């Protein structure tokens, strides 16, 4: 019978969408860790010199 | 107690969107309760049902 | 069991799948944001270097 389709597509919908925040998280994560990064490695070479 | 009726083998278990579930129907509702198993709620797996006891 | 049950759980197996593409796609780039910054404060290292020796 038929809505077992739609019992699936609904839950594959829910992880598409589940998978797609995730891989939005993880380049609103990378952006804060260069953010991190790259200032206090600068300022460490900037107070070295 | 239902010990000695059913098993894990009698239901959909270790699921995240699944579940089985146990109903007590009257004997004489039994064809009753048949007609509502495919409507009475929604996103209920079609064409499912197992008696696993009677009394 | 009426079949239909085993493609659902397919369906899990599928959507469990699915995040942990999404897992290991940010387990792989978190190192990327790691080798983006080392290209980056190289240039601030050279910079100062060149500015160094120039007052030398």
């Amino acid at each position: 019978q038929k809505q077992i389709k739609h019992m699936m597509a609904f839950i594959e919908q829910e992880a598409n969408e589940k998978a797609e925040e995730i891989d939005a998280k993880a380049e609103e994560e990378f952006n804060i860790e260069k953010g991190r990064l790259v200032q206090t490695q600068r300022l460490k070479i900037m107070e070295y010199y | 107690s239902l010990a000695e009726i059913v098993k894990k083998d009698d239901f959909v278990l270790d699921s995240e969107y699944l579940v089985t579930l146990l109903v007590v129907v009257p004997k004489l509702n039994h064809n009753d309760w048949i007609k509502q198993y495919e409507t009475l709620a929604e996103m209920v797996v079609p064409r499912s049902s197992n008696v696993l006891s009677e009394d | 069991q009426s079949q239909g049950i085993q493609q659902l759980l397919q369906a899990e197996k599928r959507a469990a799948e699915k995040v942990s593409e999404a897992r290991k796609r940010k387990n792989r780039r978190l190192k990327q944001a790691k080798e983006e910054a080392q290209a980056e404060i190289e240039q601030y290292r050279l910079q100062r270097e060149k500015e160094f020796k120039a007052k030398e």
